[PDB]
């Protein structure tokens, strides 16, 4: 499982994910997993 | 080949390098962490007058 990130955007438009960027790997997590499905976890009130 | 200091900057999770047909233009050491470029030494044709 190899996550790539790129943090600083750039403010060409507004609430919308225009332009292009590069991104670099940070981690490689090997497990030897199988997967089908996810979820994502947020902060409920 | 020699072995020559590198003004060429890698990026922190690669260690290898090439420039066209597989050949390692430049490698960076597994002690120093530093980085070097790799190039052919003089060989050439000879002839005789
Ligand atoms: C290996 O040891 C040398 C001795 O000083 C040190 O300079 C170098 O950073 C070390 N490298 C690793 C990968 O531990």
């Amino acid at each position: 499982f190899k996550i790539y990130s790129k943090h600083t955007p750039i403010n060409l438009v507004r609430d919308l994910p225009q332009g292009f960027s590069a991104l670099e790997p940070l981690v490689d997590l090997p497990i030897g997993i199988n997967i089908t499905r996810f979820q994502t976890l947020l902060a409920l009130h | 080949g020699v072995l020559t200091e590198s003004n060429k900057k890698f990026l922190p999770f690669q260690q290898f390098g090439r420039d066209i047909a597989d050949t390692t233009d430049a490698v960076r050491d597994p002690q120093t962490l530093e980085i070097l470029d790799i190039t052919p030494c003089s060989f050439g044709g000879v002839s005789v007058i």
